[PDB]
RNA sequence: GGUGGGCACUCUAAGGAGACUGCCGGUGACAAACCGGAGGAAGGUGGGGAUGACGUCAAGUCAUCAUGGCCCUUACGGCCAGGGCUACACACGUGCUACAAUGGUCGGUACAAAGGGUUGCCAAGCCGCGAGGUGGAGCUAAUCCCAUAAAACCGAUCGUAGUCCGGAUCGCAGUCUGCAACUCGACUGCGUGAAGUCGGAAUCGCUAGUAAUCGUGAAUCAGAAUGUCACGGUGAAUACGUU
């Protein structure tokens, strides 16, 4: 049986498997809180799945390479996202309204020449 | 500093201008470049001139610049002063 | 109470002060001679405060420091060695810039002729 | 079981080599399975262009280093071992292990 | 801008309150994206709040931002030879920027242990008004009978 | 730029070059904890015999075609102002502008 | 994933599809176009880069190079030892660190990207508080090494004091490369501990992964980066308007 989808966001790169369960939730073999330290990232990507009331319809089995936290949990929402869409293909158009499958197109800018950041400039004295 | 492994250094010609030296006593100073070199209590009282980039000061060794190098005893850069 | 000790601080934080010893050998002398880090020299019963004494009187402090750190300062001036002549004028010794920032080691800015 | 390692500067030349050596190694009875490709060397260097006190013009170049890797299951006919000549014409490095 | 095609984003992500001003108002007292730090503080200022008060500490914050909200605002123009001063009414959306900024500023320059206990402070204090941000809000709204000659 | 100094600066790569052997054994002796410290003393003369001109130190890389001592890549022999004009004509191989 | 094994997935790298105001509504001189909507990962040149017209400043470079003239030929040409370019009553530009409690210490703790290495990286082990030393493994490298990210989170402590802040300066003792660390190197250990209480006139950078803040890598190079170039972590506020 079960479902598969992948989320990318902020050089972070996350792989879900859904199956039939309550919510376990695996982080690379590990609980959720004790990866999830004192942050939102539990609420983040718990949100696709209470949005559709499905948090005890489901287990789920996740992996995550690359990036931070916040850019990990990104990636589970947006994964998770194009799992559960896997299953019940009519709540396209609310993950739509609600924009969960969009992917975050935001990344790094390089910085370039005669510049310190990838915009800030020296100070012009003009004298 | 030289690390530990190499306790003196000392500039060759300066080594065997200084060991024949000690045959007699004190006579004359002697002419060195090498600012480089390390003193060790074996030529205290000998009069070294050491080049300094337009003369050759003559400095009175003693015992107590062991752990002091040729060069620290001549100052190269004048600055007699502003006014 | 030491020489003129605080009180209401921790045993390391109160020693440090005796000109001499800072965070490691305090902390030594904190862990060997049996005393609580946590606990206020304040509250700190009799029995330490002779042992802290042995401990003090064992090393260095106050006049002997001072003592030798300025016979090591006359040591080097009266030779006529390149540093003695640094430390002499007030100049920094170990070789910074004097063309600008050294203002540490000359005092306020001291504008030109008046 | 020999394996092959194919270095080049330019893709063009080297997916043109490897196409080469995986017909021939198929047509001469071989087994041989997919074309690996490795992650390709970037070296980036960036150089003052004006011949004088120009900071902030600079000129940035890169080289490019293309690494593939491939596989001879069931050795039959060394053929290959005929063939460098022409398997590496111009720019395209072969290194053959395991023979 | 003159070509006016900026458009705005929008950011809701409460993470336990489900709130709008919440966020916000996390945002303001975030400092160089300490963004986890800015959750503790305010979570340990408004269960001081809680704690003090009796009712739910929501309904106090937007009672205290209630009074210290600006009603209008006085602006600077130059005449051409003179320095002149004009009052208008604050934009409806300006409100709340300027009463958050105010009451964080005013949060920042108490003196005590912490902030958290300096924004509950300043939070039961512009509840009803006794308080320093109330004190310029006050001033800036006076300065407007002070300057309503020119208004028009 | 001068050719006599380019010319006394191949010879010191010629000098440095003609022993590269006797260094290695020298320093190596006296690195090894237990040698003697006369095989320390023996070996600090011997290095001290020979011309300074044969250590690595006094050697400073030069470009090929003009000899700038400033402005250096040591991936290619060229200088600064040399390696763009062979690259802009194509002669470097697999050398081009980059953008990412 | 340690093993047998698989071609599911991530990933790596080649070739393609896709975004073209394409469809619907309104405005519009029934034109160009504008304002909305649906779908879509992406919507209005999607984001960033390379790309710099005719010419101006007798702009810069004769010292990278080449070249018309002029100049010296026992010297303005060559070689070698030391010294200086790192000097010091002052003035200015560009930066780093702070003046603290959204902090400083202590314990264990989770997640990056990019890159360099066979005249090289240099592991394990052992000896040192320590910078390091012996040792010799693996690697021509998605295979071995550099290499443990940090800010972040939890608990304990300090209680706003020029201080469990801040580190300049200085004294003593050391490690390492180098023929050689005085002039004139970088780090390490103990101790000393300054100015600094957020900065006048004036002035600067920045519109979304932006500012701010945190760490990592490469070039030059025996050694020497708060500089240059490069990569990711967290991550805002504001824009009514053109006098
Ligand atoms: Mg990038
Ligand atoms: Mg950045
Ligand atoms: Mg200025
Ligand atoms: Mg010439
Ligand atoms: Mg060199
Ligand atoms: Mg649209
Ligand atoms: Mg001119
Ligand atoms: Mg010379
Ligand atoms: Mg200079
Ligand atoms: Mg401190």
């Amino acid at each position: 049986t079960q479902n598969y989808g992948t989320g990318r966001r902020k050089t972070a790169t996350a792989r879900v498997f859904l199956r039939p369960g309550t919510g376990k939730i695996s982080i690379n073999n590990r609980g959720l809180d004790q990866f999830f330290g004192r942050e939102t990232a539990r609420m983040v990507v718990r949100q696709p799945l209470e949005l559709t009331e499905t948090v005890e319809k489901f287990d789920i089995f996740v992996t995550v390479v690359g990036g931070g936290v916040s850019g990990q949990a990104g990636a589970i929402r947006h994964g998770i996202t194009r799992a559960l869409i896997e299953y019940d293909e009519t709540l396209r158009s609310s993950l739509r309204k609600a924009g969960y499958v969009t992917r975050d197109a935001r990344e790094v800018e390089r910085k370039k020449v005669g510049l310190r950041k990838a915009r800030k400039r020296p100070q012009y004295s003009k004298r | 500093p030289r690390s530990l492994k190499k306790g003196p250094f000392i500039d060759l010609h300066l080594l065997k201008k200084v060991e024949v030296a000690v045959e007699k006593n004190d006579r004359k100073p002697i002419k060195t470049w090498s600012r480089r070199s390390m003193i060790l209590p074996h030529m205290v009282g000998l009069t070294i001139a050491v080049h300094n980039g337009r003369q050759h000061v003559p400095v009175l060794v003693n015992e107590d610049m062991v752990g002091h190098k040729l060069g620290e005893f001549a100052a190269t850069r004048t600055y007699r002063g502003h006014a | 109470a030491g020489v003129n000790i605080p009180d209401n601080k921790h045993t390391v934080i109160s020693l440090t002060y005796i000109y001499g010893v800072g965070r490691t050998t305090a902390q030594s002398i904190c862990a060997a001679t049996g005393v609580n880090p946590a606990a206020k020299i304040k509250d700190l019963s009799d029995e330490q405060i002779d042992q802290l004494r042995n401990e003090v009187a064992k090393i260095t402090t106050e006049g002997d420091l001072r003592r030798e750190i300025n016979m090591n300062i006359k040591r080097l001036m009266d030779l006529g060695c390149y540093r003695g002549l640094r430390h002499r004028r007030g100049l920094p010794v170990r070789g910074q810039r004097t063309k600008t920032n050294a203002r540490t080691r000359k005092g306020p800015r001291k504008p030109i002729r008046k | 079981q020999i394996r092959i390692r194919l270095k080049a500067f330019d893709h063009r030349l080297i997916d043109q080599s490897t196409q080469e050596i995986v017909e021939t190694a198929k047509r001469t009875g071989a087994q041989v399975r997919g074309p690996i490709p490795l992650p390709t060397r970037k070296e980036r260097f960036t150089v003052l262009i004006s011949p004088h006190v120009n900071k902030d013009a600079r000129d940035q170049y890169e080289i490019r280093t293309h690494k593939r890797v491939l596989d001879i299951v069931q050795p039959t006919d060394k053929t290959v071992d005929a063939l460098m000549k022409l398997d590496l014409a111009a720019g395209v490095e072969v290194q053959i292990s395991l023979g | 801008p003159r070509r006016r095609v900026a458009a705005k984003r929008e950011v809701l992500a409460d993470p336990k309150y489900g709130s709008q001003i919440l966020a916000k108002f996390m945002n303001h007292v975030m400092e160089s994206g300490k963004k986890a730090v800015a959750e503790r503080i305010v979570y340990g200022a408004l269960d001081k709040v809680k704690e003090r008060g009796k009712a739910d500490p929501l309904e106090t914050f937007e009672k205290a931002l209630d009074a210290i909200a600006p009603l209008v605002e006085v602006k600077s123009r130059r005449v051409g030879g003179a320095t002149y001063q004009v009052p208008v009414e604050v934009r409806p959306s300006r409100r709340n920027a300027l009463a958050m900024r105010w009451l964080v500023d005013f949060a920042r320059k108490r003196g005590e242990k912490s902030m958290a206990l300096r924004l509950a402070g300043e939070l039961l204090d512009a509840a009803e008004g006794k308080g320093a941000a109330v004190k310029k809000r006050e001033d800036v709204h006076r300065m407007a009978e002070a300057n309503k000659a020119f208004s028009h | 730029a001068k050719e006599s100094m380019k010319n006394r600066e191949l010879k010191r790569q010629l000098t440095v070059a003609k022993y590269a052997k006797k260094r290695a054994e020298l320093k190596a002796i006296i690195a090894n904890p237990n040698s003697s410290a006369e095989e320390r003393w023996n070996a600090q003369v011997a290095l001290q015999k020979q011309p300074r001109d044969a250590s690595a130190s006094r050697l400073r890389n030069r470009c090929r075609l003009t000899g700038r001592p400033h402005g250096f890549y040591r991936k290619f022999g060229l200088s600064r102002n040399k390696l763009r004009e062979a690259a802009m004509r194509g002669d470097v191989p697999g050398l081009v502008k980059a953008s990412w």
